[PDB]
């Protein structure tokens, strides 16, 4: 079965690197909420 | 704090690090242009500039440095073909090499203003808050850009201290670098004349000079300073991206239709070469110049270069190619090997007949064969129950004139079906769909991908212009409205709407 | 210009030089022209980096043990060619009796135990001969 | 199509999530109630329009 | 407040911050210069649409 | 020539439920565009 | 800080009870010299090995 | 707070979520075993179990569910070649499927104990701090494992309520599923007899029963409870990891050398089939049994199956293959097509001579050809200046007996070089290195990758046993030592070290 040879690189960085951007920004808020 | 979409508003107050937050952005774009063009030099194939030229290899950035006078690339290969080479510092790498170190020297200066702010320059003397004058600074930004266009007009494009831009002939054959003369008349206003682009930045630069020489000396009026809110830093941010997406519409336009600043040898044909058949008006002209001149078809169709035959192909027209058929044009066809001539179709009677078909916004044109006035004489029968115009009953022959496979006729109607579809795509071409893994369906050139990526982005910069244009006029109301205001909104506020200084 | 490195060979192996019509002796005008035979690059021991020569040296494969005898570059045969070459004369002194003048050699390129076909090279320089006699 | 031609719509059989489907039931059953038990085997079920009606009468 | 050698040459450049001409300013001098620009852009748009076709222009190829 | 401390830099406040919207939005764009990258 | 993070008197008689009590290192400034001696005087024999290999005075 | 490597120490105090923090780990391993084996069923090629069997396809988990009695694959292709009918529920698509839904039902129970803790079970009645009894609970963990081994011994491997394990013949040909009898004598202690593995978990299960029936009733002594620190959770964990490492050494061993619990048809040959030439002792035996019947060797070497020839290949021995030559064994050779017989080398005189070469820890063995006693008669000359034993001066012929290319001799010495290297790898085999993109250099089987991944991990679990064994004995001193202690360490002071009474 034919494939574009590079979409699995492309659609694993398309899903991760904005979501771990988003997953970075939720933890910081939790620390701030704690007041630590 | 603040939400994630208003992160950069920390820099909106103090302009100490606002220089620094452009300067890593400026290091990121300069550290793209070297970082992409060095990759773009890693896949070139300079062995055949006539058969697979440099826009065939899907190459976005090496027309744009190439179309100002650079050629040599420390490999013995030059696009021009001009010899006696010895590049030195300005080759392809050397521009692309320089943008790495410049972006490194941009990034080291980008980290300097982040740690050092309040350098006695960003505040007024009236109080110590950080605030910078914008209209006095516009007179000193534009006077530098007025000097630099006047440098770019006369001192680079006209041979005084620099090589000229790219200029070709029409039907682009002998396109090389020579300094163009700035033509001042009305003839420089059509964009196919390159003499206007030299006369551009002299004349626009001299009024760019006389703008900024004027703009330093005067002050804006207070009926504009409170109106356009010129003390605010975001009022430069709206109405400069208005002047960017206005500026991005024209190179969405003038790349797509074509100009002298977008020639054929480094961008491809420009999609309107099939809607009139522009290149097919020439190779048909030269054989009828050679035809009646004193030369037969077969022997003629040979002083045509293969470069003219390569521009009369559907597979170099930039219409075809899709959004997600990704890669160079050589992933669509492979490497162009040879012309193998021009097909001429004859019946059992003569009655010469031709194929001039496949316009651009189709994908699968059904093959028709017609005569001079337009009555169909042959086609490919989709249902062979009631055929009356098929190939086999008519007995069409192929005369393949000129090229690689000159003089080889085909009378078997199983093989005429292959060259009929090849005649749909202008002139056929030999390929090799195994060296690069080319599949067989079309791609688009760098002229196609530019205008997609400069008109979709110019749509997006229109929305930021509405958004930043709202927030400048509506700065005070932006965190919500004052509470009631029921007397301003109810009807009977003498007479003009929204007036407190009235009967109300 | 084109980023190959072809290994040129200036060989003089058995020139048998013809010459135009009847000369008393060379007059700083006459044309010497024939060919030699050229030798190879691999002189029966130049291994590639997977020890791949004909003349001894580990026939046709080392490490891919199951895709072993399928590759195509292991016929390593030598040749005894003939071509074109010209050599002129221009200076031709009298007492020390050394004659010199231009040359034009047209050779074959490398065949690195027979990968590629040859290229063609017009090598042109002065001859620097010296003549004496009985 | 109701003749023979088994049209694939499952992600194991080479098709994308845009091109995948539950690929509805056959023309030969018509408007018959075709459950999993009036099939003689589940290979007879899934070749002849089985799991479409399971995600229609349960879904509705 | 960090006085540098750069800052002693650009503080007279950014000296005035809100200093603004009263009266009317140069808005009629701005309007008579830039209504000509909109009709300049009206020339350029249909030179290229070939709708004010002069002689010896021929907005097309066979150019130089 | 000498460093100081910023009177600036408000932090960011991405909520718990706003993580769910952003995580879902990337994953519907994941299941939309991954066919087109193939 | 001026106070130590660890006591050398407890680390002494641990190693004094692991091996010979006489063969430990009681004082830390004599300890750290031997820490700075043993690879440092070692490796310029190996550096002088290749430097005496350089004149083809080889291993036996 | 705490550093990143001591994150899980929040669960060390309260055992309310300690059930929950295994239970998503248990859902992750059960949600691997279904999630891998469903992928492992997506690439099988069941068209030829004799030529490319299931360990040839680089398949880690489908021996392990397969070697207990499950062959119904749902497509009707039985693993053993005798898939009688619809398998029923227990096929690979099924067992794989269950481990998905079980791990889903494990994960939904994993989220339950995280939100609900202090369920009146984790504290003592003496005060309200969370603390659980470990040795009374060891008597009720092991009594369940003692019941479950005794179930696994008699009620699964012996045909009473279940199908038996995999058992083959030696020189594995007719390996299928049949219930094995538990042999109780000394014959069940050699691991090649499968009658011990049925007699294993009956006898180990009954003493697992009589352990846990004893272990509930008694209490540990206080000379051990303060010694082994049995009130602490960490000590138990250390003991468990240490025990596990011991258990991972044996299946690093008994997979690699081979046993009846690791047969050939679902793991490959076991690397000691070349160091004695185990399979080459059989195909050589059967043709000399065939000429003892009195048959000619052209139409002998044909009642040999190709399965015996496939086990006499270097490219199925699990020694070859590297650490980063990644993929199945079919990326190394391609698909096995046909045997093409056995080479027999003759000179111009006869003088029969053979190739039996290429041991396992080589990569490029130089081709030698020798006679019965060991004097070399032919080789491949690396330097043809002073050759005296080359192929061309000797004039060696090839007799290719049996197989696909039977009876086809080769007298041209350019083609003898190909079959001499093929004779180095036991018997040759036809392939196709274009359908899977196979390059041509060797890979290793699932028997090779198991023992690499179960002895390297067992090294790593030894370090955790030292590390957790330190922290149980040394809990009090773990955040640093009390300040001076100079009288405890200075000598001669009375009397024995660590005593405060001199
Ligand atoms: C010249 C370009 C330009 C500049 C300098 C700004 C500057 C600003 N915008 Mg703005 N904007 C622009 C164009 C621009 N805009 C355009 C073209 C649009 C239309 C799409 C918008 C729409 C917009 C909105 C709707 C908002 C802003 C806001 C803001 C402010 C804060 C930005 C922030 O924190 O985002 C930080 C951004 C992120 C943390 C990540 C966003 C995710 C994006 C999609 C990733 C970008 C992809 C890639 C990295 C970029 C490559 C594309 C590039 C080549 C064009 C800041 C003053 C905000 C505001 O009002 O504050 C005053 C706000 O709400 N902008
Ligand atoms: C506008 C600038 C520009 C232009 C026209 C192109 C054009 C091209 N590049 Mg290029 N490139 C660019 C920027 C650009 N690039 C940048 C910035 C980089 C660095 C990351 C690269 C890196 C790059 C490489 C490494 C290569 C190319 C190649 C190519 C050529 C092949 C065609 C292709 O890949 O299209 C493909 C285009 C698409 C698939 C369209 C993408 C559409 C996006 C994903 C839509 C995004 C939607 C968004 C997610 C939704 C928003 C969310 C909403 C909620 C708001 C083509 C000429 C290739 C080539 O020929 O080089 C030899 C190649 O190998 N490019
Ligand atoms: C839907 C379109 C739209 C909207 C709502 C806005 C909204 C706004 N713009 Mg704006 N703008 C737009 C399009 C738009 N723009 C376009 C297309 C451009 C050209 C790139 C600009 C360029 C621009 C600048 C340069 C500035 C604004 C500014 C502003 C703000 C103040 C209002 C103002 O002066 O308007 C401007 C009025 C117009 C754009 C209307 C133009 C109508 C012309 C004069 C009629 C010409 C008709 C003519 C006979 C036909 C010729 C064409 C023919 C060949 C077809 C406001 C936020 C100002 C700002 O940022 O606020 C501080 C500002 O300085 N705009
Ligand atoms: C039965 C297995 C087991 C269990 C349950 C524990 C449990 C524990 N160990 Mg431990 N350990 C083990 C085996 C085990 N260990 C082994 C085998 C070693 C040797 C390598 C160690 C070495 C070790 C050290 C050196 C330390 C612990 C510590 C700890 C405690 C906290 C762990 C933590 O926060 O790390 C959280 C881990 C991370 C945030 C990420 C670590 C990055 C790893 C490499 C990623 C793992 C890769 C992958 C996901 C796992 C797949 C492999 C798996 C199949 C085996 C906890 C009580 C710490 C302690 O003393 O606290 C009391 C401590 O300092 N352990
Ligand atoms: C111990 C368990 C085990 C076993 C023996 C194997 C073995 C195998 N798998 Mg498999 N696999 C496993 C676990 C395992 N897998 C897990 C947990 C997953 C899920 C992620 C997979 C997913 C998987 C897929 C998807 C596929 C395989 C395939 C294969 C086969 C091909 C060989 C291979 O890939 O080796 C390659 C092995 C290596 C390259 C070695 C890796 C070494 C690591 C990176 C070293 C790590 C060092 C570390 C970073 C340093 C620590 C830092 C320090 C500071 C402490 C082979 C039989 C393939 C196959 O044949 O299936 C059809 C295949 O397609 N596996
Ligand atoms: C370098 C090796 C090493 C070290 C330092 C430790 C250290 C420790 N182990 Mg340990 N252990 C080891 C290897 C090691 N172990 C091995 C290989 C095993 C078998 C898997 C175990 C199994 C084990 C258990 C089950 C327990 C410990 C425990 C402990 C701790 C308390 C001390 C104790 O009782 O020792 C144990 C003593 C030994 C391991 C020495 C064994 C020496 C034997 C008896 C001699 C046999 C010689 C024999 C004649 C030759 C037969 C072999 C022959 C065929 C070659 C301590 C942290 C305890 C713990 O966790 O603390 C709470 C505990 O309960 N260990
Ligand atoms: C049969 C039965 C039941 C018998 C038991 C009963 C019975 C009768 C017993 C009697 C038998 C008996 C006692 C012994 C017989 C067995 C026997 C002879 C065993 C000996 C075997 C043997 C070869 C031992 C020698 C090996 C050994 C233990 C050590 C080697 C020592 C050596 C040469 C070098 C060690 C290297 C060295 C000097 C290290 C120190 C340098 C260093 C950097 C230290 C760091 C350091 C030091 C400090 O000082 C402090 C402070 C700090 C901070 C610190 O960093
Ligand atoms: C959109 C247009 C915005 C309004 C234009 C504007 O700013 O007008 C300000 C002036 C009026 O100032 C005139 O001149 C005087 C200017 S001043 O006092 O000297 O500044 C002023 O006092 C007087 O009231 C006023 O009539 O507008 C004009 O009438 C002059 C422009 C005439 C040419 C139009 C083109
Ligand atoms: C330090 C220094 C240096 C260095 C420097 C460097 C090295 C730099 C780099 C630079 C670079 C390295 C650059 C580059 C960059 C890149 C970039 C920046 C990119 C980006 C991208 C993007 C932006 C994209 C986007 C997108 C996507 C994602 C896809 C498609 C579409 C779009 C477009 C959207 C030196 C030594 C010299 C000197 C000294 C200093
Ligand atoms: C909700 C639910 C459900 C579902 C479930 C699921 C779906 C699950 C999943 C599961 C899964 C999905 C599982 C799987 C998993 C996987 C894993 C867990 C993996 C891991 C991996 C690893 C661990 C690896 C590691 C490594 C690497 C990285 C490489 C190699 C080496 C090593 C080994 C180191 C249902 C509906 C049914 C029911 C209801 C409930
Ligand atoms: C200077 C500085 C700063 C800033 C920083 C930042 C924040 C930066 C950012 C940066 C960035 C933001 C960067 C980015 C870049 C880009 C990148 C890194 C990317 C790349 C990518 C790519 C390349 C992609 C993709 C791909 C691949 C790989 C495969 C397929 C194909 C493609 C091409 C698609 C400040 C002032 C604060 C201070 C300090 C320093």
């Amino acid at each position: 079965m034919e494939v574009n040879d590079l979409g699995f690189v492309a659609s694993i960085l398309f899903v991760l690197v904005p979501s771990v951007f988003l997953l970075i920004l939720y933890i910081q808020t939790q620390s701030r909420e704690g007041k630590e | 704090g603040l939400p994630w979409y208003r992160v950069h508003t920390v820099v909106l107050n103090d302009p100490g690090r606002l220089i620094s937050v452009h300067l890593m952005h400026t290091a990121l774009v300069a550290g793209w242009a070297g970082s992409m063009a060095l990759y773009e030099l890693a896949v070139f194939d300079p062995s055949d500039p006539v058969l697979n030229p440099m826009w065939r290899q899907g190459m976005f950035v090496m027309p744009f440095m190439a179309r100002l006078g650079v050629t040599q690339s420390w490999g013995g290969w030059s696009l021009t073909g001009e010899v006696a080479d010895n590049p030195g510092i300005w080759s392809f790498e050397g521009v692309a090499a320089t943008h790495i170190i410049l972006s490194g020297l941009l990034f080291l200066a980008a980290v300097w203003h982040w740690v050092y702010w309040d350098l006695e320059l960003f505040t007024d003397p009236r109080t110590g808050e950080p605030a910078l004058d914008l209209p006095k600074m516009f007179g000193i930004h534009l006077f530098l850009s007025g000097l630099l266009c006047f440098g770019f007009g006369a001192f680079h494009l006209t041979g005084l201290f620099g090589p000229g831009m790219w200029v070709s002939d029409p039907y682009g054959l002998t396109g090389s670098i020579q300094p163009v003369a700035p033509s001042w008349g009305p003839e420089g206003f059509n964009p196919f004349n390159a003499g206007g682009i030299a006369a551009h930045h002299i004349a626009a630069g001299i009024v760019g000079i006389i703008a900024g020489l004027f703009h330093l000396s005067v002050r804006p009026p207070q009926r504009l300073y409170k109106a356009l809110r010129m003390g605010n830093i975001e009022t430069v941010l709206s109405s400069s991206i208005a002047a960017v997406f206005f500026a991005a519409f024209v190179v969405a336009g003038t790349m797509w239709y074509g100009s002298a600043a977008t020639p054929i040898e480094l961008f491809g044909p420009t999609r309107y070469q099939w809607d009139q058949g522009y290149f097919q008006q020439e190779i048909q002209r030269r054989v009828q110049s050679s035809i009646a001149q004193g030369d037969s078809p077969s022997e003629a169709w040979s002083k045509i270069p293969e470069k003219l035959a390569f521009y009369d192909y559907v597979g170099n027209s930039p219409a075809k190619g899709g959004l997600f058929r990704v890669g160079p044009m050589n992933k669509g066809d492979g490497i162009a090997q040879g012309w193998l001539g021009h097909p001429v179709f004859t019946d059992a009677e003569g009655r010469e007949l031709t194929v001039r078909r496949l316009p651009n916004f189709f994908e699968t044109f059904p093959v028709i064969l017609t005569d001079a006035d337009g009555v169909i004489r042959a086609d490919i029968p989709f249902r062979r129950a009631e055929s009356r115009y098929s190939f086999e009953q008519t007995g069409v022959t192929v005369s393949l004139y000129g090229g690689e496979l000159n003089g080889k006729t085909f009378t078997d109607p199983a093989s005429v079906k292959k060259y009929a579809r090849f005649a749909q795509q202008g002139e056929p071409f030999a390929f090799d769909r195994e060296t690069l893994g080319s599949d067989g369906v079309f791609r688009t050139s760098t002229r196609g991908w530019f205008t997609f990526g400069h008109a979709c982005f110019a749509l997006l910069f229109f929305f930021g212009h509405i958004w930043h244009g709202s927030r400048t006029i509506f700065r005070d109301v932006f965190a919500g409205v004052e509470a009631d205001l029921e007397e301003q909104v109810e009807w009977g506020n003498f007479q003009k709407v929204g007036d407190q200084t009235t009967r109300v | 210009g084109g980023e190959q490195v072809p290994f040129l060979f200036t060989i003089k192996g058995l020139v048998a030089t013809s010459q135009p019509g009847l000369t008393s002796i060379n007059t700083s005008t006459d044309f010497s022209g024939d060919f030699n035979v050229p030798s190879y690059r691999g002189s029966t021991f130049l291994d590639p980096k997977a020890r791949g020569l004909a003349s001894g040296y580990d026939n046709a494969v080392a490490l891919p043990a199951t895709a072993d005898e399928e590759d195509y570059v292991n016929a390593n045969v030598k040749l005894a060619d003939t071509k074109f070459k010209a050599g002129h004369i221009s200076l031709q002194v009298a007492k020390v009796d050394g004659e010199t003048g231009e040359i034009a050699g047209i050779f074959e390129s490398e065949q690195p135990s027979d990968n590629d076909l040859g290229a063609k090279e017009a090598v042109e320089v002065k001859i620097r001969g010296a003549f004496y006699a009985r | 199509d109701g003749i023979r031609e088994p049209v694939s719509g499952s992600l194991l059989y080479g098709n994308n999530i845009i091109t995948a489907a539950v690929v509805p039931s056959s023309n030969a059953i018509g408007l018959h109630f075709y459950p999993i038990w009036e099939a003689a085997n589940i290979d007879e079920w899934l070749y002849n329009g089985g799991p479409y009606q399971l995600i229609v009468f349960h879904f509705l | 407040a960090q006085r540098t050698w750069l800052g002693d040459r650009l503080r007279p450049l950014n000296s005035e911050y809100g200093k603004v001409a009263p009266g009317w300013g140069t808005t009629p001098l701005m309007g008579v210069f830039m209504g000509l620009f909109f009709v300049f852009l009206l020339i350029i748009l249909q030179i290229y649409n070939s709708s004010l076709i002069l002689e010896n222009v021929s907005v097309d190829w066979a150019n130089l | 020539m000498d460093r100081s401390r910023n009177p600036n830099k408000q932090p960011v406040e991405l909520n718990r439920t706003s993580l769910y919207l952003g995580l879902l939005l990337i994953f519907v764009l994941g299941i939309l565009f991954s066919s087109y990258f193939f | 800080q001026e106070e130590e993070t660890y006591n050398i008197v407890a680390a002494h008689g641990y190693f004094g009870r692991l091996i010979f009590q006489y063969a430990s290192f009681n004082n830390s400034r004599a300890l750290h010299f031997f820490l700075g001696a043993w690879p440092v005087v070692g490796i310029w024999f190996a550096s002088l090995a290749v430097a005496c290999f350089a004149f083809n005075l080889n291993g036996f």
